[PDB]
């Protein structure tokens, strides 16, 4: 559990997604992860991975903040030049056992 | 609205903006109770 | 037409969850608006037009020549009503009509549209085509009347 | 004495320099029991995150480290009976390690585990 090293996602909708640790905090309370939401944004609802794109979701609504290539939605989704940076919970994300392959060197 | 055989089978609607984005659908599933509730809720 | 787009791939990568009548909804409520737009984004490729029945004996004539005069005739509407980069940008849906602008094709629009996306700008003016892009003068001649900017 | 041993196996980490593992709150409140004298991680956390790490992997108890194959092959032979850790990962600032070589003490890094 160290920067710049690659870790996989085990609970939650993040089911077997491999990401990539950028900074963390010193109080050690919460760390900042580079992952690709699955989310529907509530429309499919009563997904594969792909990369995340900020203007086809600033037209269903909700509150939205823009500041540039800064952005804020939803609960202080973290994002810059369209590209998502909120942090994760540590119980969810498995550090050993990832061992990453070339495909993901061209992700982030 | 869109259906089919319709021996039990639902119809489905959907909502779309002028963008092209889809809103929130809605599922429509003796007969004129059932067809006054379907009636109500569209 | 919706009955093919609910039947299209497309469809499933779009609405993973929603059964396929769900799919014919969606596809008549934009055909309505404009079936340019969505005869053009569903289809997306010769196996995709052939689908459609414009005559009982289609099957039985040349394809390269079916296809070419099928195409000539979206080129032509495309060509007549425009389109506007902007909101091919913003929304993917209209990204499948630059195909059909006359000079352009996938090659060049893929292109155009990867460099749009990447710059996160929307096009101020037609002059930004030569000078953001790497387009030539001849292409850019051939297209920029066609392409609209709100 | 028992002042070396953790008080709760909640939250513990492992010296970086000598591997003893103790509570963040008995490095914090005492200090580490082997090595004080060229780190000087006593009365601040900022000193004690630096150099000290949670990412550590099984402990070893040393009861007497003096007499002990463990405690050879571990490089703890002269250190004070306490917990240990068998592995801890990570490398020093490049400061420390400077003022460490500046002062006669050779930094060898403590990640004894091999790569895949
Ligand atoms: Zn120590």
């Amino acid at each position: 559990l160290k920067p710049k090293s690659w870790v996989r996602l085990k609970r939650g909708i993040y089911k077997d997604d491999i990401a990539q640790v950028d900074y963390v905090e010193p109080s050690q309370n919460t760390i900042s992860l580079k992952m690709i939401p699955r989310i529907d944004y509530d429309r499919i609802k009563a997904p594969p991975q792909r990369l995340f794109d900020a203007e086809k979701i600033r037209s269903l609504g909700g509150d939205v903040a823009s500041d540039g290539d800064f952005l804020i939605f939803e609960g202080n989704r973290y994002s810059r030049k369209g590209f998502l940076f909120k942090s994760f919970a540590m119980s969810a994300v498995i550090t050993e056992g990832v061992k990453p392959t070339l495909s993901e060197l061209e992700k982030f | 609205i869109a259906f089919s055989s319709a021996r039990d089978h639902p119809v489905f609607c959907a909502l779309v903006n002028g963008e092209g984005e889809v809103t929130d659908f809605l599922r429509l599933p003796e007969e004129r109770e059932k067809k006054a509730q379907d009636i109500e809720t569209l | 037409l919706a009955i093919l787009y609910m039947n299209s791939k497309k469809s499933e990568a779009e609405f993973r969850d929603y059964p396929p009548v769900l799919r014919q909804a969606v596809s008549l409520a934009r055909r309505i608006q404009d079936p340019l737009i969505e005869f053009a984004q569903v289809c997306s490729s010769d196996e995709d037009i052939l689908c459609l029945k414009f005559h009982p004996l289609q099957e039985h004539v040349v394809k390269e020549e079916l296809l070419n005069a099928l195409y000539c005739e979206f080129i032509n509407r495309v060509n007549e009503v425009g389109v506007d980069v902007n909101r091919a940008i913003a929304h993917p849906y209209s990204q499948a009509l630059i195909q059909y602008v006359c000079g352009l094709g996938p090659r060049k629009g893929t292109h155009l549209l990867k460099i749009l996306k990447q710059n996160n700008t929307r096009l101020e003016s037609r002059t930004q085509l030569v000078t953001m892009c790497h387009m030539g003068p001849k292409v850019f001649m051939n297209c920029a009347g066609f392409l609209k900017i709100d | 004495a028992l002042e070396t041993v953790p008080k709760d196996l909640r939250h513990l980490r492992a010296c970086l320099l000598c591997s003893l593992v103790k509570t963040i709150d008995q490095f914090e409140y005492d200090g580490c029991d082997n090595c004080d004298a060229y780190l000087q991680m006593k009365g601040n956390r900022e000193m004690v995150y630096d150099c000290t790490s949670s990412s550590f992997d099984g402990i070893i108890a040393m009861m007497s480290p003096e007499d002990s194959w463990v405690s050879k092959w571990q490089r703890v032979s002269n250190f004070k009976p306490g917990v240990y850790a068998v592995s801890v990962t990570g490398r020093l600032p490049q400061g420390i390690v400077r003022e460490l070589k500046s002062r006669g003490v050779a930094y060898k890094s403590r990640d004894t585990a091999i790569k895949t």
